[PDB]
Order: structure tokens, then sequence, then C-alpha cells
């Protein structure tokens, strides 16, 4: 795949830095491109963690799989330590469309088997069902940098 | 340049037009002062425009972004007023 | 810095911003700008506390921790006798749907 870790095995310190008030799932993109959950941040939280040049992180909410910022961008790649320093990764809430967290409080509050009685059109309800979604994304960023 | 949107229920929110340009619904219907919300009660028109506020001054911006609250009694009317103003 | 307000009067509500440090005065002079209503024919409110002309807008208590982009603070607004500080709320949402709860 296009995006993926590359197997550096060079050592990178990062702090990852929980700047939303989502509890924060990182995700690491594997050398197949496959993304692996890792442990969660609480808000305002941060964590000092053992990651590698050239691996590829992505950031959600836990939860409900919401899409966060990186350093203002969608992948988070470690580079070498200069002087012992740390790299930072500061995670952040994107700022959505009106319509996007409508749809995030709507789908926290009604189970999907739910939707279809709610007094909607029927392309809402097609919007409620599409969850966000990592591999949906990871398309998305794919054909992004090609 | 300031703009008027009406809600349903006739309350009247005065709001700089540049914010009003958020809504791409609203962007065309001044292209191409006042627009008249026959569906739009004020309980929900009044956070649309919170919400234009909030998109102006927090898009493009260094300082971290709070969250955009959204009571669960007004969620779904919200939802079908932001799909109808593109927003 | 900026303060985020709504200036509220009857079933009219001005979304706007202020510096902290401008005037009671320069703000009733932006609302003069859109109602076409000079300042001595406006009272500005902090709840039912009528609010000084000379003061600035952080000594009256909007600040930018507590007056918001998403969350604007209430100035209410009068107009000349002058007229009871009255503003109409918003509409209640309707109850909470069976599948919400
Ligand atoms: C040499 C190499 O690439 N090793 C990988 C590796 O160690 N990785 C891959 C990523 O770069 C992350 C790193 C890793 O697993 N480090 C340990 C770790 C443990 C907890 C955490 C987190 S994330 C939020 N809280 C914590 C405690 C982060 C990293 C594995 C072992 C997974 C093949
Ligand atoms: C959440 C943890 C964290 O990293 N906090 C934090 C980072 C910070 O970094 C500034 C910086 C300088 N050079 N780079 C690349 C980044 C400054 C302050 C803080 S904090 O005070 O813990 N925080 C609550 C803002």
């Amino acid at each position: 795949p296009v995006l993926r870790s590359v197997n550096s095995r060079e050592p990178s310190q990062v702090i990852f830095c929980n700047r939303s008030p989502r509890v924060v799932l990182p995700v690491w993109l594997n050398f197949d491109g496959e993304p692996q959950p890792y442990p969660t941040l609480p808000p305002g939280t941060g964590r000092r963690i053992h990651s590698y040049r050239g691996h590829l992180w992505l950031f959600r909410d836990a939860g409900t799989h919401d899409g966060l910022l990186v350093n203002q961008t969608e992948l988070f790649v470690p580079s070498l330590n200069v002087d012992g320093q740390p790299i930072f990764a500061n995670i952040t809430l994107p700022v959505y469309t009106l319509k996007e967290r409508c749809l995030q409080v709507v789908r926290s509050l009604v189970k999907p088997e739910n939707y279809r009685r709610l007094d909607i059109v029927r392309s809402l309800y097609e919007d409620l069902e599409d969850h966000p979604n990592v591999q949906k994304d990871l398309e998305r960023l794919t054909q992004e940098r090609i | 340049m300031y703009v008027k949107l009406i809600s349903s229920d006739g309350h009247e929110f005065i709001v700089k037009r540049e914010h009003a340009l958020t809504s791409g619904t609203i962007k065309a219907m001044l292209s191409g002062n006042e627009v008249n919300f026959r569906e739009i009660p004020s309980h929900v028109l009044s956070k649309v425009c919170m919400y234009f506020t909030y998109k102006v001054r927090y898009t493009n911006s260094s300082t971290e972004i709070p969250e955009f609250p959204i009571a669960p009694e007004i969620a779904l009317e919200l939802l079908m007023a932001a799909n109808f103003l593109d927003c | 810095m900026d303060v985020f307000l709504m200036i509220r009067r009857h079933k009219t509500t001005i979304f706007t911003d202020a510096k902290e440090s401008s005037t009671v005065f320069e703000l009733k002079r932006i609302v003069e700008g859109i109602l076409k209503r000079p300042p001595d024919e406006q009272r500005l409110y902090k709840d039912d506390q009528l609010l000084d002309d000379g003061k600035t807008l952080g000594e009256c208590g909007f600040t930018s921790q507590t007056a918001r982009p998403q969350a604007p603070a209430t100035v209410g607004l009068a107009f000349r006798t002058f007229e009871a500080l009255c503003i109409e709320p918003f509409s209640s949402p309707p109850e909470l749907p069976d599948v919400m709860k």
C-alpha cells in the first residue's frame, strides 16, 4: 500500500498531546498499511511513547471513530529526535461542519437499529448510517496522495 | 455589511454578512439583505448563527479548538437546518 | 482580546464581537449603525443591571472566557420615556424523541 509505516528500526520518542475534549485512540499503520489500535488518551493528557522514524499514525475519537487532526493534518510521521528532544504530536479537534457535528450528536443518542424511527428524509438516514471509518479514510488519503 | 435571518416564529437574527456566507445556501440566496426561514425555529436558527461565529473564528486558527455544543433536544432539528443550509 | 455577544431586544438579536477594552457607549454606536437609533435612545444591560456608558465591556463582565463564539454572552437592549427591558425567549424544543432517551 501507499500508506504504511516503513520498517526503519530507527527509534523516535514522541509526546502524544491530546489538546481535544475527546478520548483519543492513536492508530498505527503497520508495515502492510493495516491500522492497529493503541492505548487511549483522556482529554488534556500527554503521553511520552516510543515510536520509529517513518512510522505512520492517525488519531480518532476512541468511542465514535470521528476523525481528529494531528499537527493540523491527517497523518503523523515521527522523525529523528534532535538533541534528545521528543517530537510533539498535538492532537486537536477539527472545525467540523455543523451538519457533521449534528450527525455526531444524533449518532451518540440513537442506536443504529432505531435510525429508522427518526422523522427525517431518507438522504439524512443515509448520512447517519455512513459512520466515520478508518478504512474509508485510508482509501481517501491514498487517492489524495496519488 | 449585516444581514437579517428570520426564524419561523418571527425572531430576527442580525449577523455579519461574511459570517452568513458560511452557509452555501445563504451565500447563493444573497448572490442575486433579509432571508425568511419558514421551517427553522428560533431555538435552531440562534444556534446556526453561533456556528457561523465559531466557524469564522476557529477556521485556520492556531489557538485550541473547543467543541461546538449541541443539546440533545435540538440536535434533530439542527441537523435538518444544517443539511438545508449546507454548513 | 475579543468578546462575542448577542445584543437582544424583543425578538431582535444582533450577533457581534467587540474588544474587551471597548466601552458600553462604543457598543451603542455599533447598535446605532445597525438599528438606526442613536445612543441616547438606548439602554444596555447585563441581566437586569443597567450598564454605564463609560465602562469597558470587561468592566461589565464580558470577557474572552465568558463570551465565546459558540456560547456568546447576552447584552439586553431597551429603546426610548424608556421602555422596560423585554427579551422574548427563543422557541421551546419539542420533547426528546423516544429513541433518544
Ligand atoms: C521496531 C518496530 O517497528 N517495533 C514496533 C513498535 O514498537 N511500534 C510501532 C509504533 O511505532 C509504536 C511502537 C510501539 O509499539 N511502541 C510501544 C508503545 C506502547 C504504548 C503506547 C501508548 S499510545 C497511548 N498511550 C500509550 C501508553 C505507544 C507505544 C512493533 C513492535 C509494533 C513492530
Ligand atoms: C499535552 C502535552 C504537551 O506536549 N503539552 C505542551 C506542549 C508544548 O509544546 C510547545 C512546543 C515547542 N516546540 N514544539 C515542537 C512544541 C508547550 C506546552 C504544553 S502544556 O503547557 O503542557 N499544555 C497544557 C499547553
